[PDB]
RNA sequence: GAAACUGCGAAUGGCUCAUUAAAUCAGUUAUAGUUUGUUUGAUGGUACGUGCUACUCGGAUAACCGUAGUAAUUCUAGAGCU
RNA sequence: UGAUUCAUGAUAACUCGACGGAUCGCACGGCCUUCGUGCCGGCGACGCAUCAUUCAAAUUUCUGCCCUAUCAACUUUCGAUGGUAGGAUAGGGGCCUACCAUGGUGGUGACGGGUGACGGAGAAUUAGGGUUCGAUUCCGGAGAGGGAGCCUGAGAAACGGCUAC
């Protein structure tokens, strides 16, 4: 082409979404934002599709001209705003906070939370280094750019990022012995521990992860994100404690509550 | 051939219709802008002077300032020059247009003529609001500089 | 004698209506119309005005007997507006249509001025 | 509020498969060898004053009025405003 | 950082500097210093500049494609393969220039010809192994009668833009 690309057939969409394949021919494009537009979801999907507060494109439309809708601590507008891993969208007028985070299938949940969970996210660094006059900042994973941080966060690392003030309010060390959701591949949502890091020099790294219940997974260091120092977590887990599981064991479930029904 | 007078000091113009070579004489053979003499144009112009600029033809093709033949040639020309308004063209756009020259001879249909000579609160409000906004950065700047620095 | 049965209700604040899936059934009759539906929604939900009451979608099961629908009550006419499509106000009765002549509807304008 | 000046868009989509045989292309790499309107986040002093804390406000152009040329068309000229 | 004379700092200067707000909304509502739209001071709309991010491209590594030898040599003066210095580009590079060397590919099929040949995801048939199809709605590319050259713009060698034949 001659230039950007502004369309989104619904076939060429991440799967992730559950978008039916007949009920048009277009997505919701992802605007340019924090996230990376193929790990994110649209606020267009979270309320006509999944809450269903809405019932076309121009009633959600309506619902933003409201304001009604908050993102991550600010008011947002825009009608395909990427929203992503770990943030929060919050409507005062129904009083309700949601962070979001993966099913064991690796799809968005809208998880509900109180207020003193909504002070408050997560990131991960991209990067710690010096800047205009040395002056340090670090690049998180959210776009998000903080100067003059503990000389003690470098990179991997993830941070507690207080919404109303702004700045660091705590960070995790990376490293082996903390909890961990996985946020790409297969194994996303998945939750565990570090049990051990192998490095290739040139490459990307793998990081060892086991769920609380003994199986054993692999991912590479992109895909890795630390919730809470040691096994306990600093978030609230959502409906399945990240724990994914053979196919025989939820067919399982179901006839285990349908012999209870 | 036909001449449309306009005078500035006033604000009127008119259309005249005149066909007579020795009172066109020292009318052919000149550029638009450059003064003519009023009186060989008649009885009834004395004292007036005009200044010759613009024209236009059989054909209907402008004459344009700067080129020099009684000639009608193919110029490239932009969206704002003169001989060249286009409107809804794309700016950035060019044609090839075919205009008259300025040189004044027989072959223009009516020539255009001039005469020379005659026979807050807001505001300060909204200033005051920039300043104590660049005396905060340096008032953030020091708020954060300064704390990492014990550290 | 017909019965009205209303699954997946959910009010939001943010459109300030409430939404649900309508189905009526009814026995002996081709189908309820909309206007009769009308009413019977607006005695069962208090409404005090019968304007602000939406439905379409009707489609009427295989067999007979029984039909779904969808189903919109606001709570304020001025929402009612606001918050609905133009067509939509028009099957209510609260507006009127008009129509298009697509030649000359801006290609001759472009060039006038 | 129409017109109009200004800003942005019209480089996406739609159509087709002519040329094209490691070419396009696919999986997989790299950019520490680059540009990147927009979004999101951060950031921003000094112009001259001999840095001893800010130093004053320009005409002219559309819509419009009006004279016109050309058979000619979002062809085109000149004057009066703002 | 796997790896940088890296990030970044200091210094000496250099530029006929792109820049560093003469812009626009509602809402009022604390209090005089001359009680003077009076000193304030808010939330915002647009805008300029650096870094990061995002939406992207541009090049780019490895491997992989049908038939044909009644197609065994092809490329190299005038870029063919490499070197050094430049020029140009957004940037690497014979991309182009000057000088230098004589290289580069080939029976593991170069080069050349055919294709009623865009590539893939796929399709028909299928015991298995296969054979044949793939213009077409998804992805990548290319073109707008045939060639070529451009303006604007962040982005086009654009054709529902221009210029020439
Ligand atoms: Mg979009
Ligand atoms: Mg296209
Ligand atoms: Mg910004
Ligand atoms: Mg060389
Ligand atoms: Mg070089
Ligand atoms: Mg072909
Ligand atoms: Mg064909
Ligand atoms: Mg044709
Ligand atoms: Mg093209
Ligand atoms: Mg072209
Ligand atoms: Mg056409």
């Amino acid at each position: 082409a001659r230039g950007l690309k502004k369309h989104l057939k619904r076939l060429n969409a991440p799967s992730h979404w559950m978008l039916d394949k007949l009920g048009g021919a277009f997505a919701p494009k992802p605007s340019s934002g924090p996230h990376k537009a193929r790990e994110c979801l649209p606020l267009i999907l979270i309320l006509r599709n999944r809450l269903k507060y809405a019932l076309t494109y121009r009633e959600v439309q309506s619902i933003l001209m409201q304001r009604h809708i908050m993102v991550d601590g600010k008011v947002r507008t825009d009608k395909t705003y990427p929203a992503g891993f770990m943030d929060i969208i919050s409507i005062p007028k129904t009083g309700e906070n949601y962070r979001l985070l993966y099913d064991t299938k690796g799809r968005f949940r809208l998880h509900s939370v109180r207020d003193e969970d909504a002070k408050f996210k997560l990131c991960k660094v991209r990067s710690v280094q010096f800047g205009q006059k040395g002056i340090p900042y670090l690049n998180t994973y959210d776009g998000r750019t903080i100067r003059y941080p503990d000389p003690l966060i470098k990179a991997n690392d993830t941070i507690k990022l207080d919404l109303e003030t702004n700045k660091i309010v705590d960070f995790i060390k990376f490293d082996v012995g903390n909890v961990v959701m996985v946020t790409g591949g297969r194994n996303t949502g998945r939750v565990g521990v570090i049990k051990n890091r192998e490095k290739h020099k040139g490459t990307f790294e793998t990081i060892h992860v086991e769920d609380a219940q003994g199986h054993q997974f692999a991912t590479r260091l992109g895909n890795v994100f630390t919730i809470g120092k040691g096994t306990k977590p600093w978030v609230s887990l959502p409906k399945g404690k990240g724990i994914k599981l053979t196919i025989i064991e939820e067919q399982r479930k179901r006839d285990a509550a349908a012999q209870a029904a | 051939m036909k001449l449309n007078i306009a005078n500035p000091t006033t604000g009127c113009q008119k259309k005249v219709e005149i066909d007579d070579d020795m009172k066109l004489r020292n009318l052919y053979d000149k550029r638009i802008s450059q003064e003519v003499v009023g009186d060989l144009l008649g009885e009834e112009f004395e004292g007036y002077i005009f200044k010759i600029m613009g024209g236009c033809d059989k054909q209907g093709f402008p004459m344009k300032q700067g080129v020099l033949t009684p000639g009608r040639v193919r110029l490239l020309l932009h969206r704002g020059t003169s001989c060249f308004r286009g409107h809804g063209r794309r700016v950035g756009e060019r044609r090839r247009k075919s205009v008259r020259g300025c040189i004044v001879s027989q072959d223009l249909s009516v020539i255009n003529l001039v005469i020379v000579k005659k026979g807050t609160p807001l505001t300060l409000q909204r200033k005051r609001a920039r300043i104590a906004d660049k005396k905060k950065r340096i008032a953030k700047k020091k708020s954060e500089a300064a704390e990492y620095q014990k550290l | 004698a017909v019965t009205l049965r209303t699954r997946k209700f959910m009010t939001n604040r943010l459109l300030s209506r409430k939404q649900f899936v309508l189905e009526v059934i009814h026995p002996g009759r081709a189908n309820v119309s909309k206007a009769d539906l009308k009413e019977r929604l607006a005695k069962i939900y208090e409404v005090k005005d019968s304007n602000c009451i939406f439905v379409f979608k009707f489609r009427t099961h295989f067999g007979g007997g029984k039909s779904t629908g969808f189903g919109l009550i606001y709570d304020n006419l001025e929402a009612a507006k606001k918050f609905e499509p133009k067509y939509r106000l028009i099957r209510n009765g609260l507006a009127t249509k008009v129509e298009k002549s697509r030649k000359q509807i801006k290609e001759r304008k472009n060039r006038t001025k």
